[PDB]
Formats: C-alpha cells, structure tokens, sequence
C-alpha cells in the first residue's frame, strides 16, 4: 500500500536513513534536524518515485557532509 | 507447574516471600553503585551494523543521482548544505583536488547529482578568491587546495 | 605591524572588509553540517590519563586503609555500597571465590579498609542463604559463588 | 595554608577523584553523585589528615564498585 | 447606535456624556455649560477609542492563536499520515518475517489481546495481558493455562476492571456477563 | 545455553572468554600456576557479568513500570474523554432547547462540516472565516457573492483553495467543483 | 429572567467545555472565551447575551477535530 | 544486488522500522521504557543467531502493541 | 413523573466546579484534584443516587470555604 | 497601487500605538459581579434539587456548622467539622451519634478552641457555658 | 512525661483541619484600597516635587492628551500622543511645533481617528468640527 | 535653601514603580523592563535635570495607563 | 482585647456582634433578641478563630521560608571555604610550575587587568582586556604596543567605559582623570 | 610548525600520518601507482583536517561570546548592586527619621550583628529566634532569662549554639564564653 | 495624617527593597511581606502601622547577607 | 614513588584542579563555555610536549581570571 516495489525500497531506505542520521547524534542541530525530518516526512508520502529520490539527494547529502570520504570509504565494503 | 521450578528447593508458604524478598534485595545492593557510563565499543558496532545496513540498501536502489554524490564523496567532494532541488538554488561544495575537479567541473558548469549547476564562486584554503582560469593542470601545485565551490543549480 | 601578517598581500581599504568577509563564509559553509558526535577514541585517552594520574597519586599516599581496598578490588572483592565509617554501619560487598574469601574472612569477622566488620549475612549467586559453617575449602565448589556478603562495622 | 604535605596530596587526590567519577558519569545518579561532593567536600575542609583519610575511603570505595577488577587491575600498570 | 462596545466600562461614560451634551444643547443652556460638556465628551469618546482599539487587539490574537490551532492539527493530520505509512510497512514486513511468535501477538492484539509489560523470554518470568472479551479469553486461556507468543504461560491471577481478583472457575460462558471486563491476566513463563 | 539470554551484555563475552581459556587450559594438560591463575580470572569475570546482569534485569523492571504508568494514563485519558463527552452531550442538549435560531444554524452548519476559522465577529463589516469541506455544503450557504451564516449575511471577500491558491467564484459550478482542492476557506464581511 | 438565566448557566457549561478541551492552554484565546463567558453573564439584555453566545460557540465548533456535532445529535 | 543472509538482514531493518515506529509514538518522552527500547534494537542489530533476533524482537513488538489504540492493528 | 433530576445534578455539578475555580480553588493542587475526581464521577454517575452522594462532597468544599456569613447572604434571594 | 496596503498599514501602526502602553488590567471588580452571578445561579440550582443532604448541609452551614474535609461517603470514612455553639450541638447530636447530610456519623473526637479533648459527657445545658466554644467534633460514617 | 509533645500534636491537627479547605482567596477587595492609598500617596509626593515638566504632562492627561509612549529625552527622539480635541490642539500646537512637557516638538505626522493622515494646514477653528477626532499626533523632540 | 529635592525625587520614582506593578504593569516584559531600566537612572542619578527627566519617562507610563477619566479623581484631594 | 488581629475581615464582625450582645444585655431586652444576638455573636467568634488559625498558618510558612533561607546561606558559607580552599590549592599549584606567562597574567589580574576572552596562541589573533587604571595601563601597554602573557600585542583600538573609542593620544598621566575607566583594550597577537 | 597549533585536533593524526607515508613513499623511490594513490589520501586528509580547524575556530568564537555576555552580566549585577545601594541608603534614612525606639532598636541591635531568624511577633507569647554573634551583644540585650528586644521582653524558652547543641544560661559568662560556639541562637516567648 | 503618610511611606521603599533583594523568590514569605506592607497601607492607627513594620522591616534584617547595617549607617 | 615526567606531570594535575575550581564557580553554567574549558583540559591531559600544555593552561587559566571578583586573586 506504499507503492511499487522500488517506492517500497525508497521509503524503507529513508528510515534506516533517518535512523543513521540519529545515531550520529545530529538532533543536536534543532534546525538541520528539522530539515532532515522534512525531507524523510515527504519521502513517505511521496506518491511519485521520482519526488521521492530528489528528496533522498538531499536528505542523504546531509550523511555524507558528516561522515566524510574516510568513512564512507572503509564503509564501501 | 513452573512455579516450583523457581520457587521450589524446600517448601512452605511465606517461605517464598522470604526467597523473594533476599532476591529482590541481592539485585539492589548490586545495582545501587553501578557502571552508569556506555560501552563506547558496542554503541561503535551499531552504527556500523546501521550503515552497512544502509549502504547495502542505496547499493541495491542503484539509482544515478544517489550513486553519483556517493562516489563524489569516496573522493572528498562532499556537500556543505543541503542539495538543493529548485532552480537558481544555491549549493557549496568542497574539492580537495585537481583529478577531482576536472572530473566534476568544466568551465564555468560544474555536473553534480545527475544535475547541472553554475559555479558562481571559487575560494580556496585561505578563504581567497581563485579565477577559473587559475584552475588547471599546470597551475594546480600552486593553488592551496582544498576548494569551496559555490554554484547555483541549471534550470 | 601584525595587521599586515593576516591583512597583507595587496592592499588597500574595504579590501579588508571583502577578505574578512570570505573568510567568515567560508568557516559558515565549513562548519553548517558538521559532524556533531564526540570522538569516542578521544574520550577513551582521557579517561585513561586522569585514571593514571588518579593511582599514582593514591600509590604516593601509601595509606593502609586504601591500599587494601585497592588490592581487594583487584581480586575481585568490592564494595556494593559507599563503606561507612561509624560504628555498626552496614557494609556489602561480594566476594568472587574462596581464596579471597578466606584471605579476608575469619569466623563471624570480616577485615576490610583497616577495620573489623560483624558478618551479619551471606547469599550466594541465587540469592540463598549460606551458613558460614558451608564456606570452607573443602565444600567451596560446591557454593554458588560468587557471594555477598554484609557485616556491620565492629567498635 | 590548606596543611602539612601529606594533607595538602590528601585533599589534592580527593579533587582528582572526584573528577574521575564525573568523568565516568556518575553525575546520573543524583542521590549518588551528592553522597559523593559530600565526602570530596569534607575532605577538603578537613583539619585532621585521619579525617580526611576516612572520608577518601568511602569517596574511593564508589570509584572501585563502578570500575571492576579487570579495569583496575590492568590500570595498576 | 455603536452596539457591541457597551461592555466596555468606557462606553458607557461616552453615552452619558453624550446625551448630556444634547440635552443641555436642547434646553438652550449658555454657551459656558454647553463648552464644559463638550470637553467632557471628547475625553469620553477618545477613552472609548483607545478602548474600542485594545479589544479589536485582545480578538486579533484570539483569531490569531486559532489560526495557528488550525495550523498545529494540519501538521497532525500529516504526522497521522507519515505515522500510517510507517505502519503499512512496518507490519508489511513483519509478514513476511514470518514467524509465527510474532504473528500469535500481532494477531492477539487485532482482537484486543494486548501485553501490559515486555514479554519475557526466561522461564516463570512475569507476564500480564488484557483480554477484553470472553470469546478471546477462551481463545487463548484453557484450564490454568495460557497461550501465547508460541509459549506456554501459568495463570497465577486474574483481575477485573476494577482491580479486583477473579477466580477462575468464575470466567466461563455463562457467568460472563457478571464480570467486569476487561480482565487482566498475569503469568509466568512455562516450560 | 540458557545463560546465553544475556549473550548481549559486554561481560558476557569476557566471561565466556574466561571459561574457554580455562577448559582449553586444562583440556591441555597445563600447570597449577596457570591454572589457578585463569580459574581466578574466571571467577573475576563471573562476579562481574552477575551484577551486569542484575542491573540488565533492574532496567527491565523500570521499562515495565514505565509501560504500566502508561496504561493507567490511557485509562485515565478514556475516563477523561467520557467525561468530555458527557459534557458536550449536556451543552447541545442545553442549546437546542435555548432554540435560538442564530446558534442552531452554526450548529447545523457544523454539522455538516461547515466550521468557523476565526470567532465570529458581530462587528459591522467584521472579518469572517469558515471552510467549506464540499460543494454541497457551501450551496447550502453562498448564494452569489453573499454568504448567508449565524442568521446574519456577508460579502465574500475572497476565497482560498485547499493549496492556498486563490479561486474565483466563477469555477466553483456543480461541475467544476470535482476540478477543485477541497475545502475551500471562505473569508467574508459582514453586511 | 429566565430566558437570561437559561442562556447564562449554557454558558458556563460551555467555557467548561473549552477547558475540558484544553483551551486554556492558549492564553491569547483563553482571555477572550473568558471575557465573553464573563460578559454573558453580566448582560441584562437577552439580545447582548446570544450575540455574545454565538462568539463563544464558534470557538468550541472551529475545533473541529473534538466537535464531531453531527455524531452528538444523533 | 548481493544476498548477505537474507532472513536475518530483514530481521534487522524490521527492527530499525519498529524502533522508528515507536519513536514517532513519542516513546521518547518515557525515558527508561525508550532506552529498553534502544538496547533490545541495538542488541537485534548485533545478534550473531536469527533465533535470538527474533526472541528480542518479540519483546520490542509487544511495547508497540501494548500502546492499544494508538496503533489500531485492525485497519491494517 | 421523572423528568430526569439525574441530568440537573450532573449540570449543576459542573457550575458548581466553576464557583470553586471561581474562588480560587486550584491555589491547592490536591484539594483541586479531589474536586475535579469528584465532578467526574457525577457526570459519568449510573444511579441518580450515587450522583448525589458526590454532588454531597463537592459541595462541602464549597460551603467550608464561604463560611457560615456569606453563605447566608446568597440564600437571601 | 496598493493604496490598500497603506491604509491597512496605518489602522495597524496607530492601533499598535494606543495599545503599546493600555491598562488592560482589571477595575473596579466586575469580577466580583462575576463570582456574585456564578453563586446566585448556583444556589437557585440547588434549591431546585429539592435533596434532603444537600439542604441539610447548606443550613447547617448557615449556622456556623461546617465541615472541616470533604464529605465522605464510604463507612468507618472520616469527618470533622466544627459546632460553633451549644445550640447547634444540641440540634445535630444525640448521645454518641451526630446527624449530618442525611447521615449517622459515630462521634470520635472533640476538641476545645484551645485545641483541648471534651468528654461528651461535659457537654450538657448546665455545663456548656464552661465550654471553649467553638468545638471541632470528628466522627465516622455510621452504615 | 512528653504531656507537651501531646498537646503541641493536638493544636498541630486541629490547625491543620481548620485550614485544610479554607478560603485564602481576596474578598470584597481591599486590593482596590491598597491601589487607592498608593495613588493617594504617589500624585501627593508629585505635587509636593513643584516641577513644570510633570506639572505639564499631569494636568496635560486630565485633559485627555496622553502620551501613546514613553518620553523619550534625546534629541530627533520620536514622541506620539493623543490630542481629544481642538481645544487642546490650539492649545499645546503653534504651526510645526508642539509644546510638551517643558520641550519643543517638531510635528512629523498627524492621523485620523480613522487612522488617516491629516496636513497641518486643515486643523483650524473653521474646519476642525470636519475632522475625525481625536487624533494621534507624531512629533521629534527639538534640541 | 537646598533641601535636597534628590532625595524626594528618587523616593518617588520608587513610589511611582510599585504604582505600576500595582496596576500589573508587568504583564508587559518590554514594558516593563524599561521601566526599571528609567527606575534604576533615576536612583543612580548624580544631577537633578537627570533625575527629573527620566522621572517624566517613566510618570509617561503611568498617565497613559490611567487615562484622563481616573487620572482627574485621583487630583481631588 | 484581642489586639494584632483587627487587619481580618472577620474581626470586625466578631467585635460588632459582641457589642451588640453586650449592648442587649445592658438595656435588658428580652430573651427573644438576646438568643438571636448570641447566636450571632457564637458564628462570628467560630470564623474569627478559623480566620486566626489561617493566619497562623501563613505565618508559619514565612518562618519555615526564612529558616530555609537561613540554612542556604549556612551551605553557601560552607560551599565558600571549600571554593576558597580549591583556590588556594590551584594557586600554591600554579606558583610552583614558574611559568612567565602564567605568572604574568596572574599577576596583572592581581591589579584588575584581566582578559574579556581566551587569550589567543596564535598571531595576529584577537585578544581584549580590561584595564581598570591609568597605572596599570602605564606598566603594560608602550605606544601601539601590549605586553602580556609573555607576549607582543598590537593595540587595535580602545574604548572607555561607555562604549566610546578613546585615542591612543588620550592616554596619558596629565588627561587621565577626563577619561571613563576602566578602558578595554583590543590587541592582535604579534609576532 | 605552525599547522601544530591543531595538533590536538582527531583529523590531525591522520593528516599527519599521510604526509609522512607520501614523504617516504617518495624517499623510497616508490611508483606512479602508490604515489599517486598516497597523494590522494593526502588531499582528502587535508579537506578533513580544514573542516575541522573551522569547527574549532567556531567552537571558540562561541566560547568568546559566552565570556563577553557574562562580562555583561557582571557589569549589569554591578549596576543592580549600585541601585540596591541606593535604595537601603534611602530606606534607613528614612526609618532613621521616623525615630521610632522599636525599629531603632532592632536596627542598632542588627548592627552589632543580633539579627531576627523568624519574623519578629506581636503575639502575646509568640515565638521569636534571634542569633547572637557574641558575648558583647549577649549582655546588652540578655539579662537573666528575660530577653530585650523591639522595645518589648521576651522569656528565654530555650539557648542552642552554633553546632545545634543546647546550652544553659549558667554557661554564659565573660570567662566561658570563649568555651562555647558561636553565634548562639536564643528562642523566646513574648511576655 | 503626617506621621502616619511618613511610615506608609516608608513600608512602599522597604517592601522595594525586599524585592530588589529578591525575595519574591520565595512565595510563602513574599505573601506575608505583601500582607504586612497592604495592613500598614490600610491602617488608620498609628501603632497598628509601627507594630506591622517592626514585622515587615525584621525580614530585611534576618537577610545578613544582604544588611549590613553599621556599613550603611557609615 | 616513582617521577614520571615531573613538570609535565605537574601542569597536567593542575589543569585538573584548574577545571574543578572552574566548574565549582559554575562555569558549566555557560555550555559553549563549559565545552571549550573542557576542550582545553582535555588537550592539556593528552598534551606530548611540555610547551604546548603551557599554551593551553594560558587559555584556560585566562577564563577563571577574567571572571572579575568571583576570585579576588589579591586576597591570595
């Protein structure tokens, strides 16, 4: 009832997203929480796939800022 | 019953508020002085069980644009504000080297998230302007690198 | 002067308020999405220094009393709650395994942190009761250790 | 003019003391953490070094149940 | 003439104030009178503006704080839908998990039948449920017994709604009626 | 096995570290000195996991004192909603029987989903605000440019879409209204 | 009157609603259902009374989301 | 792309859904229910056997379905 | 004929709520509660009987705040 | 033009200057008027529902006897109140029974204005005037 | 003995039995007195200071002209009033400058009582009864 | 003769500030904290014209709130 | 009679009512008034006394509120010594590690020279500092130049205590007096 | 060298450490392939490490802002403590005109350190607390067990000292004094 | 009156005080400074008033702290 | 017992001290504050040569002095 099945995997992969974001303590900054709960809340209720994965550029964008190329890159395996 | 596989070595009545009672006792002499702290080792394999998580879902989604600042990122070109999606909006990036940055600029065009964005501004490590032109193979050893790129994304 | 150092390299009036500017965005665009946790491996390192620089001072104060809770603590013997100082004041604390139950235990009288406590109870790791007489060499493997013990402080 | 030298390590000792169990966020538990500034406190305003010593026992007895065996053991090195 | 304004106090000392003008212009009176009334009328109908300006403020914010009400429960309705949708997929998932103790609960819970603490894993540990329903109550309870989450549980008690025991050769089909539903039935895990 | 239930706490893997050290150690035929030396450790580590686990059952029964307060909020909350319900069960049934006719029609308009934004004014020419969930709803009340509420009329002074996008009167037909986001704010004067 | 004290006890039941419904906690428009309850109850004119009356009613109604009227009335 | 032991990699992602779910109910505002919560999560995400995450995730669901009402598992 | 005095009770309970708020009342959170538990169960009340008996207890709350003076002067029309 | 959005900016800037500085605070208590009008409504109300309890309370209270706690409703439920004169004690008890609000209550306690123990055997018509009147009397809900 | 320790525990409880539910809310405000004695007490202290400024801006309120905010003392510092009625106009305004408060003020605009602006030139004895009083006046503080 | 009018000034302006909080003033923060802030001038003043000024701010307050109906009472003695 | 007790309400009734008693009992009236006047007189004294109880009552709590405050200030005295002895600790601390640069802050803070932000390590960094006296700002500060620290300053501007720039040239023994002290210096580290 | 100022920083270590691989890549003669691949972890390093020199640079303009908003806070109480000042001096110039001989005495009595700890009463036998700092103060007002104070005289109900410990009024002479703990806290009853 | 206007007076500048002290920190004792100050207000005895000030002005001087007299006195 | 690197053992257990008496003045007051007071220390603990843990005790000490009064650095 979400979607198609690529809907369904977007709007799964903005929760564990989410749940990242949280995890690396940036609830800390109110008014980039704030964004990042936006950008999740209309992933959500995205009815087209193509508004969903423009939101997810910019809610991932936020996690790649924080981790940085080291990270992610010992990651990529 | 199951009530005598806890509560049955030797029998009577109050001879199980009695058992209860040290029980109860025993847990709070143990727990009034207790670690408080977080196990900084665990809490350091859930976020990497959270990422992998993650990684592997993006991996599977295969999808262009997120592929594209992903791999931008394994080389330090990462986003300082949030991509933006509207026109004319105002997106800052770093580049940390010349192989990176003629492989995501061209002229005054820089191709970032399956998009096209205007460079309106570059600053390198001291905070000083640098004209595209100063932006090239040869001259490169001479910039101080790393570079903040400003650009407002094409319609 | 020094004003020159920083605000040097070609000059003029305002083209001092242009570059202070730059760099005041840049540090903005640096630090707008910036990693907000604590380096855990950090963390780790003080901890460890003021644990260190916290023994050797109590080394240097070679005081009796707090040597043998120290070496207690070190063969698993420590205190459940805060150890009082006035007399017939409660004390628990557990006791891993026979050889430090008996380097410590002698009857009914408890030595610890130069002084004497009257064991008024013991329980085991199921929270039962264990008669004094059951804790010797020769039946201790068959005790549920490790066990709790409380005394009272002795005059 | 806090005492003799063995006072003045005394008393010096029960502020890195204190500063270790903050350290090891002991601050949660309220009830706790008061019994602790308590003892730090009195030893601080102590004249006699017997006092001051009885009260560092109780202050470094909350120090060695939070710790453990194996975490003190292996920082007596 | 201005109608709702006169539960201002203002408002009435303005009406006063200005009847008197027109009576003593009526009466004919002199000129030294009717000059000292008017002064008295121009304070009254300026202390009734500055009034009639501190109410229309005092309604503003009122309209203004149901304005943003109205705004707080639209952002609700949203939350309620995000909410919804993470359920869609949370319990989509759960299905095909396919487990069955997962499955025994969430279909336990569909009929009511819900835990009042975390349900334990250990043996004779503690467990307590609501089942609203006698029809639910058989479902689940038999004898002594209690299923649930694929685990065998021991009743050790049973309460009504009113925090008051209940025997269990009470909880049958036919005395039903006579409790005071629902019940909540505590446990211990077996086996 | 079964003390594998707390597999998750850090001392646990010291603990079951300390244990195969040992059996290994005796399992090869090692000396007395080693020997003790990691039967000792063993005992240490065992000690220690005991009072993890203490405080892992302590968090527990906090997190299920926690889920009880939780109920009786719950059931407090319902108790509270009874009451609310009798109240307003009690204040209708008081309106209807003032049967005055300015009250009854916001109610009947209400009713039907017609429902004010901001307080409604009784100022001449005073702002006003109410949506409009559908068409027949505000059939049953605009009549041209006039909107007729609260035994009283107004002039509308604009209209807003579900969007917040302005709308003419003019598509707002029998069948246009499908066309249109639902509801529609209508902002009017009095007369 | 009777008409009037009619009128007047349906509003104190009526801002009790509103505080049932947490309005309090609204300061801005607390003060105003408060001052109109306040006013009702001090008018002398039947008229005055039900203007006011109609003020103070739209605010309980305008929240829609506890006033589901038609599920009342019936 | 690639498998990596499917049952227990869903096992995993539905846990962060759930403890999502119940973040979104306001679990949070009860501190020692929420951090129960958090380490029953933490421990699904670090089970080394897919029995053990799902014993776990037995005890995490029951907080979801003890919040009668707020949840509604009928309409769904 | 039972023109239904349970439904004056339950309405004149809550009037009475509002003269105890009136007075001040809530200045006493405990006494306030009990106030307010004893209002509920008047407009949730079964048997007329029981309505009464609470309407009996929250209005000992208020004549024992009046006082015997001006309790008298309101039962002079 | 927006020969709108300047006449609306004005009305805005001139109400906000005669409301800057307003007293808005109360005067002359109408709240006391308020508080009267609540009241009146509701001893009307009271005296329309006719009940026994209800105007055996009220009129105790106009004598000067008024409770002390809530009115308990449970048996054994403790009660005081205070019986301002001999009159009013005489007309409420009977031996070691008190009759409030329609109820028996089993008498307790009694104590002086000077905070003293009374035996209910001194009470009596030759020996109230010796009394330390007013009396706080406690005594439990009977059936 | 510890007879004290009896009686100190009696007084104790009845106290608390009398104050338990008892009314500790104002009545038949003295409130209102206390504002009266302290007003009596304020404008008697400003007589007794004889200062033409206060002097002015007091009997300047008594005829309806009050200020909409505080005074302000530097120069160019904005000043706003409100002016009942020709007769004060004619009184306190002489062409561009107002006289308040033993200052000068430089008279920048003047509204409507429907909040619209007025010229300086149409505020005379033979049209004022054409104008929407009071008005609000806006002046700048000279020197 | 200089009898210190200072002192009568400054004792008024006291006088003046409870006037205020009596007339709930502080209902108002901005408000009010300017007039504390005129209060406190006035107190610290080292020059009567000074002193005198601020007061004339801060009485401003005051004739505003009264208004011209209460403010003439008040005049009759 | 019954003196400090006339600022109740209730007293005045009490003491009408026992005049009007006494007054009755004078003039010999009949026992008709004379029951209805004690009557009278016996409600006003039983709320007198409820009135005296209640204040009684807030007295009390005043007292426990000041003994409060007393025992606060005892913890504050004791907080004090143990501050006062933490102080004397870091500062015989400080004496011996015999750094110049801490000594010298030290010591200018001694005279009222203290830093209004972290001193800066590197150079041309912003420093500010508060000088609270013509002699203290002789012995750190020579023409454009700062001592502190161990360290070279670069004076970038100063200001008195109003907020107002004060030249360099202003500065001196003679014109002194005519400037607002203290002086906050702002400085760029040098070298 | 200089670069070493942000030696402290995480990101630092790992800058360092890639210099030094790449540095020595190049001493050892290494190839295209790994110097090319050691330049590029160089570079990222770098961009770390510049971020985080940013942060901390904020953290401690951050800081700064602190220091300067308490200096003003300072500043403020100061002002606060001036107007207090003010105020005590104009309050006890006028208490002094008053001239009253109950208020001067507790004022003179406060001023050789006898002040109240509850509120002086005006009961007949009420309770009152003083605190006598010394045995100087103690004889002017204490003669006996009669107690002098407010123009009034209270009864001695009880003496405590400074470690709560009671007292008699026998041990209380000019020679013992020095024996006891001061300041003493004398209860007594109004007569 | 004269001495009587004087004392009033006086309770308004030391009940200031008390809250520039910040007693109204502590409501129990805030009402009953405010109490004693309305009664000194509203007396019309001259020893009524001095009675109530010996009360109100021996708060201020508990407050050591925040009195030292012989200082102000200088 | 034993030295170990006197001097900057020294500066190390003053820093120590240093931030105590800072959080007994209440420092942790002001959390921007607090943290960088609290940066401070730490790199002084963590400090390899003896020079840079000087430059951090110049910082951090500069935050106790600058707080004017609350420490009246004469009287001691």
């Amino acid at each position: 009832p979400l979607g198609s099945s690529k809907m369904s995997d977007v709007k799964c992969t903005s929760v564990v997203l989410l749940s990242v974001l949280q995890q690396l303590r940036v609830e800390s900054s109110s008014k980039l929480w704030a964004q990042c709960v936006q950008l999740h809340n209309d992933i959500l209720l995205a009815k087209d796939t193509t508004e969903a994965f423009e939101k997810m550029v910019s809610l991932l964008s936020v996690l790649l800022s924080m981790q940085g190329a080291v990270d992610i890159n010992r990651l990529c395996e | 019953l199951k009530k005598s596989l806890n509560v049955a070595k030797s029998e009577f009545d109050r001879d199980a508020a009695m058992q209860r009672k040290l029980e109860k006792m025993a847990d709070q002499a143990m727990t009034q002085m207790y670690k408080q702290a977080r196990s900084e080792d665990k809490r350091a394999k859930v976020t990497s069980a959270m990422q992998t998580m993650l990684f592997t879902m993006l991996r599977k989604l295969d999808n262009d644009a997120l592929n594209n600042i992903i791999n931008n990122a394994r080389d330090g070109c990462v986003p300082l504000n949030i991509i933006p999606l509207t026109t004319a909006a105002k997106l800052m990036v770093v580049v940390p080297d010349y192989g990176t940055y003629k492989n995501t600029c061209d002229g005054n065009t820089f191709t970032y998230a399956s998009a096209l964005w205007e460079i309106q501004q570059v600053v390198d490590a001291d905070s000083k302007i640098v004209q595209l032109s100063e932006i090239n193979m040869d001259n490169s050893p001479n910039l101080a690198w790393p570079l903040i790129v400003t650009a407002l994304r094409a319609n």
